[PDB]
RNA sequence: UGGCACCUCGAUGUCGGCUCGUCGCAUCCUGGGGCUGUAGUCGGUCCCAAGGGUUGGGCUGUUCGCCCAUUAAAGCGGCACGCGAGCUGGGUUCAGAACGUCGUGAGACAGUUCGGUCCCUAUCCGUCGCGGGCGCAGGAAAUUUGAGAGGAGCUGUCCUUAGUACGAGAGGACCGGGAUGGACACACCGCUGGUGUACCAGUUGUUCCGCCAGGAGCAUCGCUGGGUAGCUAUGUGUGGCAGGGAUAAACGCUGAAAGCAUCUAAGCGUGAAGCCCCCCUCAAGAUGAGAUUUCCCAUUUCUUCGGAAAGUAAGAUCCCUGAAAGAUGAUCAGGUAGAUAGGUUUGGAGUGGAAGUGUAGCGAUACAUGGAGCGGACAAAUACUAAUCGAUCGAGGACUUAACC
């Protein structure tokens, strides 16, 4: 696997922050190592989803961050990133085996020319 | 005298008839032919011409095509020569199976060793490094270059460069057991190379 | 882990060898094979580990004798192990059992 | 793996209590000895009233070590302890008795007495 | 440690030979016939592989 | 040990050790031999021989030396007393302080004693690795010969021949055969172990997920018990085998000059760890650019011949997915004629019995469901995701003579 410039922990925060990004906005940009790593942690966890019970959701928790995606007037409740991803996001992909991203190469960056890549949820 | 090309596997152990235990490489030797038998006549020396491992037709090219074409066979992946062999056997196109060897052989194995990339003087050449306390500030370095008189520094003085992939010969292997269903053979000890590397077994110089 | 190797190796896998865990006492039936003549030898003690895979598994065995530890190991599929008998089952919390030589 | 400086428990009926190491006989550069192998050595602690007496310079062959030896058949043996019997210039014993077990590596190198005193020969 | 010599224009130059740069690998869009790189998406439709971006 | 004062005072670092060696032979061991106050055993001395080998500690800053314990042996010298832009700084050789001694004194003693700043980012050659260009009279893909070069080269003990030969006895072999070691070298991870910061478990403090239950952050990876792949030694496998050609010192055969004699002059033969081979690796830029098998062919424009350019063939690359490779290039496995990588599904090692629920207990906790749950890097299937689509480079083969035709 990729050390990504950084130590255990930090490493760690990275990919958990990177995957609930794509869990909630669907689309982001970012660098092209960090999507090939992002590529096995989310699908990893979009697999626990579909699995569907309380031990894979309590496994999808402890990686998981607790963000607010929305609120919806059912009383005014929020829904969480866990919750669009066992609710939403993993009925999506029930009849597809594998391979729930894909990458797509845009470019360099101004700043200090860094090859710049879209990783989407399709 | 005998020669056969092969995959390294893996390694392994089995126990021999009075319950000892020893350590065991496999080689896989499938799919061997004869592809060109050389004369003194025509090249200078004698020699046969063996090519192991069958390969799609989308990776080869014309000259392979034609190349094989005279010993009505497919496009093999490796090609290699052995000398002092009998010429007399080795037809064109004939098949080269593990039965040349038989259990108790004596064997010389070549292959090409495991590689390491740039490495320093203690590992890649054995040095001794300096000491790591009382002040000494000399751990992992090469030693004097030479000294004083010529105004320059000889050759072989080691110092660090790329280590490992070399081609490394190992004598007096024995042959363990043959299966000819499997196109198996199992040689005591090990050889150079990594996993799925190619392996030459030939018969023992001395 | 390899297909071709499990296959060449099976046969000589022993089927006669019961189940044991790390932690029950056993007792080894082992061949002593001088040069011409061959005895029966006993083992017994704490199974203390148990390593590998295949016909490279190894297990350890750990005895006190005459107030010094010994600890023997042996290959579980080798021909030189006449019968092996498992005497009592233990329960233990680990697979490796070294807490035991510091005791 | 016993080396100069390196001591020993003395296992059998002599007078010795414990042995420093002072050379691994049988080669110009040889380091280690293992079972069965003869060293030179000093007395450290003695007991009182007893034939060998502390500070002499004796000989002796180690019957049992911390890293043990293999076998041909493929097996191996370990002990807790490294321990030495003091012999004469053949290979028989100074003492009346050998107190622990011993490595059935001994007979092989011709040491019959200590085999044949011994409580129990593993 | 230190230069003994000051470098001639000509050595300067010599060393200077691999100290450039390449040729970016580019070729022209199928939809919209504009420059641009292979296995990138086109920065002038956003278009990859015949299909919106 | 000295003599001289020829280079260096706009600086040529000075003892001992460490790291790394290389050379000479006046040879310490091992190999061959002549003489002996050579019976045998054990030795002495000289000649040939530099292939390899040639120890760990106590004391002292020490070199040297003495001692302890080994070894086949513990050689002697050169290389700025080899080696400080490679290391150390115990000693010598600054400033402090003290003893003995000398001096009226300030001070001094190469007498002693305790303490005392070791700078530098490598330009050129040289050394060790890795690429690009062009050449090698057409353009390509593989397989190779070997001029030349580097490596390796060591040696103990035990059994038998045989208590024989020899000797008054005491004692005690050569030559030959067999077994098993030390030190060194190469490869590798099946075994024994080490490591294993994205693997499994236990546990302390505090904060957080609204609370319980279950979990997450920080505390060296918080600490503690294990451990996969990979990398490794102290682990395992193998090696220096058996020989050939010509010789050294030496011992002879034949043989004259010199009717004899003579190893020499003509001519032959034995004869060393040494020489050249045998063994391992590199090697055609070996500009002397070698050889074999196979593939593509004789296009179109201009030129005043020379020749130029412009589409290609066989074949390669740009770009992209990577690892058995790797600083980067390079190498190798692949790009839908697809298992190259990730995911998915089944496994494997490893750890040791998940969550939820139920039962027993006042409770800590125990038991069942159930070798359970989890499970980086390991295995096999599977085109779900990405290797889409383009583009670039790349021959038309000079002259002379001789053989065939
Ligand atoms: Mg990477
Ligand atoms: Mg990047
Ligand atoms: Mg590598
Ligand atoms: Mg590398
Ligand atoms: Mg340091
Ligand atoms: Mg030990
Ligand atoms: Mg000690
Ligand atoms: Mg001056
Ligand atoms: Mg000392
Ligand atoms: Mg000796
Ligand atoms: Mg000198
Ligand atoms: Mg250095
Ligand atoms: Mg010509
Ligand atoms: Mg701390
Ligand atoms: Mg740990
Ligand atoms: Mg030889
Ligand atoms: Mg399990
Ligand atoms: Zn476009």
């Amino acid at each position: 696997y990729r050390k990504l410039g950084r130590t255990s922990s930090q490493r760690k925060a990275l990919l958990r922050d990177l995957a609930t990004d794509l869990i909630v906005h669907e689309r982001i940009e970012t660098t092209e190592a960090r999507a090939k790593e992002i590529r096995k942690v989310v699908e990893k966890l979009i697999t626990s989803g579909k699995k569907g019970d309380l031990h894979a959701r309590r496994q999808a928790a402890a990686f998981i961050r607790h963000e607010v995606v929305e609120v919806v007037q059912v009383k005014n409740r929020p829904v969480y990133a866990l919750q669009k991803l066992f609710d939403d996001v993993a009925p999506r992909y029930a009849e597809r085996q594998g391979g729930y991203t894909r990458i797509l190469k845009k470019g360099p960056r101004r700043g200090d020319g860094a090859p710049m890549v879209i990783i989407e949820l399709v | 005298t005998k020669g056969i090309l092969g995959r390294k596997v893996g390694m392994t152990q089995v126990f021999t008839e009075n319950g000892e235990l020893i350590p065991v490489t496999v080689i896989e030797a499938a799919q061997n032919v004869v592809l060109q038998k050389k004369t003194v006549e025509t090249d200078g020396y004698e020699a046969v011409q063996i090519g192991f491992e069958d390969k799609r037709a989308k990776l080869s090219n014309k000259p392979e095509q034609g190349h094989v074409a005279k010993a009505d066979t497919t496009p093999k992946r490796f090609i290699r020569e052995f000398r002092d062999v009998n010429l007399d056997e080795y037809e064109i196109g004939a098949e080269v199976k593990v039965d040349v060897f038989a259990e108790g052989d004596i064997i010389d194995a070549t292959g090409v060793s495991k590689g390491k990339g740039f490495q320093g003087v203690i590992k890649r050449h054995g040095q001794s490094r300096g000491p790591m306390a009382h002040g000494s500030r000399y751990h992992r370095r090469p030693g004097s270059m030479g000294p004083v008189a010529p105004n320059r520094v000889f050759k072989n003085k080691l110092l660090p460069g790329r280590m490992g992939g070399e081609q490394i010969t190992i004598q007096n292997l024995e042959i363990v057991k043959v299966d000819v269903e499997k196109n198996v053979l199992l040689v005591k000890g090990n050889v150079p190379g990594a996993k799925k590397a190619l392996v030459q077994i030939k018969t023992a110089t001395k | 882990m390899n297909k071709l190797i499990d296959e060449i190796t099976k046969s000589q896998l022993n089927p006669d060898v019961p189940s044991f865990r790390p932690g029950d006492t056993v007792r080894v039936h082992a061949k002593v094979v001088e040069g011409t003549r061959e005895r029966i030898q006993l083992f017994e003690g704490v199974v203390i580990k148990r390593r590998g895979a295949g016909i490279s598994e190894t297990f350890t065995v750990r005895k006190i004798s005459n107030g010094v530890g010994v600890e023997r190991t042996f290959p579980v599929h080798t021909p030189r192990i006449a019968k092996l008998e498992v005497i009592r089952r233990g329960k233990v919390r680990r697979a490796k059992l070294y807490y035991l030589r510091n005791l | 793996m016993i080396q100069q400086e390196s001591r020993m428990k003395v296992a059998d009926n002599s007078g010795a209590r414990e042995v420093l190491t002072i050379k691994v006989l049988g080669g110009s550069g040889r380091k280690t000895a293992n079972i069965g192998d003869v060293v030179v050595c000093t007395v450290k602690q003695a007991t009182p009233g007893g034939v060998v007496k502390k500070g002499e310079v004796v000989k002796a062959v180690i019957v049992r070590t911390k890293s043990g030896a293999r076998r041909q058949d493929g097996s191996y043996i370990k002990f807790d302890e490294n321990a030495c019997v003091i012999i004469r210039d053949d290979k028989s014993p100074r003492g009346t008795r050998i107190f622990g077990p011993v490595a059935r590596e001994l007979r092989e190198n011709n040491f019959m007495k200590i085999v044949s005193l011994a409580p129990e020969v593993l | 440690a230190v230069p003994f010599r000051r470098t001639s224009k000509a050595k300067k130059r010599k060393r200077r030979t691999h100290v450039k740069l390449q040729l970016p690998g580019m070729n022209e869009c199928s939809n919209c016939g504009e420059y641009r790189l292979s296995h990138h998406v086109c920065p002038e439709c956003g278009q990859y592989d015949g299909k919106d971006v």
